[PDB]
């Protein structure tokens, strides 16, 4: 019977609350509202121990600058994340998230997300990415941000498609438990 | 004693058993309103008159007790006698909606809870006053018990009948239901008489709602002679110094109650809160006063701007909520503030969320 805090970052629009209502909910919300400040609870079970999840859902705006350092202050593990059909949102990960991250939440494990992985293979959002000279993410550039960063490990999920959701909420009760 | 037992045996011959078990809840209703008026007018005269006469009070104080028993009395007194009027066509009494709605439905309704509102607001302030006027007067004491040993109160004190009005508004609603029980379904007489009841649950609501409203402004004001805002004219937090003179007395109060207020890991601190219509007041309690103070942890303002703050709920506990003070000019903060029961956790956040719609 052990607590744990999570908080999730990243850019605006990259996948964050809804990530949260599927792996909290198990059903995906349809209209887009812009996080200002939600809070959500899970449960879930890891090698054997069982653990309570806070999920501090955070915005991704930059008028709500301000408001984000009040989520993170007791933080056990951070969910850091960035779209795959977004790459502006990457670049953005060691220019902004990452400092930030650091500086409000010094030696807690990082986990590096990449979110929307059912776009890749999605025709009509390689066509709109051409016309900024720009392509998808692929896994291995992804691994080096995380490496780049220092993060504990790395991990790609579709939030529609439910795929690979709870794989990512595995690493980041593992980090949270580590040490 | 019955409706049957009056009227005859003969009268009842040719009637149904629903019929009669109606001309049997009608009669109760004609019967406790003739009681009721005439307890109002034992008021009237062996209470109100006689302070008058004898200058027991000053005017304004008096006037405060009763103030507008004439016209209250007036009230009572028309559907009574209209009640009376239709009686005279016979014991058995026929259409009855038409008599209900022209007291509690249109302007009869804005009359009444009008006057019932004025009447019952600061009674329970004012009886309080005449406890205490007793303690310190002889001379009243004596009067008090005069009047109440005259036989016109059939050995009832004063807090016994002016209490009736009161009793008299909640009744209305369950008379009215127990004739509809009784009523022929589908019927424009049926019809009628619901949306007479209606109207009685409404001015229950309208009077009992300006009776909250009076007690209420009459706590803040208690609570503004206990307030010690000191520590707010060092301020250093510029929210926390907006309200170094705050004075409630000018906001209306929504609601109040106990909240211990985690301000930190292994910190807590009991408070008593007030939400007023614009405003989140965070009172501490020494002995008998209450503080404003900042609170360390950088520090946190007493006083928050509903226009101002976001509410969320504490997923982890239902008991405990968030409110978040947005205010520019400061950093922004974190209140999480711990409800007694998941029951009182909802009643917070509904009350909260309609006040911070309102302000915004
Ligand atoms: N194709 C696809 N769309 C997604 C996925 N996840 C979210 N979206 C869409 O992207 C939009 C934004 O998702 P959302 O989770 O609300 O962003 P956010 O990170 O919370 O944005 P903010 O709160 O920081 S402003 C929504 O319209 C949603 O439909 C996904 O996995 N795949
Ligand atoms: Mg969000």
């Amino acid at each position: 019977a052990i607590r744990k805090k999570l908080v999730i970052v990243g850019d605006g629009a990259c996948g964050k609350t809804c990530l949260l209502i599927v792996f909290s909910k198990d059903q995906f919300p349809e209209v887009y509202v812009p996080t200002v400040f939600e809070n959500y609870v899970a449960d879930i079970e890891v090698d054997g121990k069982q653990v309570e999840l806070a999920l501090w859902d955070t915005a991704g705006q930059e008028d709500y600058d301000r408001l984000r350092p009040l989520s993170y202050p007791d933080t056990d593990v951070i969910l850091m994340c960035f779209s795959i059909d977004s790459p502006d949102s990457l670049e953005n990960i060691p220019e902004k998230w990452t400092p930030e991250v650091k500086h409000f939440c010094p030696n807690v494990p990082i986990i590096l997300v990449g979110n929307k992985k059912d776009l890749r293979n999605d025709e009509h959002t390689r066509r709109e990415l051409a016309k900024m000279k720009q392509e998808p993410v692929k896994p291995e550039e992804g691994r080096d941000m995380a490496n780049r960063i220092g993060a504990f490990g790395y991990m790609e999920c579709s939030a529609k498609t439910k795929d690979g959701v709870r794989e990512v909420f595995e690493m980041a009760t593992r980090a949270a438990l580590q040490a | 004693q019955n409706w049957q037992h009056t009227v005859g045996k003969d009268v009842v011959a040719g009637l149904t058993q629903r019929e009669i078990d109606r001309q049997e809840v009608i009669n109760e209703l004609f019967v406790t309103e003739a009681s009721h008026l005439r307890t109002l007018r034992v008021l009237d005269l062996i209470f109100y008159q006689r302070m008058k006469k004898e200058n027991l009070m000053p005017r304004e104080e008096l006037a405060r007790l009763f103030p507008n028993l004439p016209e209250l009395i007036e009230i009572h007194n028309s559907w009574c006698e209209a009640m009376k009027k239709l009686r005279e066509e016979g014991p058995i009494i026929k259409e009855i909606s038409d008599l209900m709605l022209a007291r509690f439905d249109g302007p009869a309704r804005e009359e009444l809870q009008q006057v019932a509102a004025q009447f019952c607001s600061y009674q329970s302030i004012a009886l309080e006053l005449i406890k205490t006027k007793q303690r310190k007067e002889s001379r009243f004491q004596l009067f008090m018990q005069e009047a109440e040993s005259h036989p016109q109160c059939r050995r009832l004190q004063l807090r016994d009948l002016i209490i009736s009005e009161m009793q008299r508004l909640t009744k209305y609603p369950l008379l009215l239901e127990s004739i509809i029980k009784h009523t022929e379904g589908g019927t424009s007489e049926h019809e009628k008489l619901c949306r007479a009841r209606d109207q009685c649950r409404e001015i229950l609501k309208y009077v009992n709602e300006a009776v909250k409203q009076t007690e209420n402004r009459h706590r803040l004001e208690g609570y503004q002679k206990r307030l010690d805002a000191t520590a707010l004219e060092r301020a250093s937090n510029p929210l926390a110094a907006e309200f170094k003179s705050l004075d409630l007395t000018t906001r209306k109060m929504i609601h109040e109650g106990p909240l211990t207020w985690r301000i930190s890991k292994d910190k807590t601190l009991d408070l008593h809160v007030l939400l007023l219509e614009d405003l989140l007041v965070l009172l501490q309690k020494q002995d008998e006063k209450l503080l404003l103070k900042c609170h360390s942890k950088q520090t946190f303002s007493p006083v928050l701007k509903l226009n101002a703050v976001l509410i969320r709920s504490v997923a982890t506990d239902k008991r405990a909520f968030f409110i978040i003070c947005t205010s520019k000019l400061g950093p922004p903060q974190i209140y999480e503030l711990v409800a007694l029961t998941s029951s009182d956790k909802n009643t917070w956040m509904e009350l909260l969320e309609e006040a911070v719609r309102n302000a915004t």
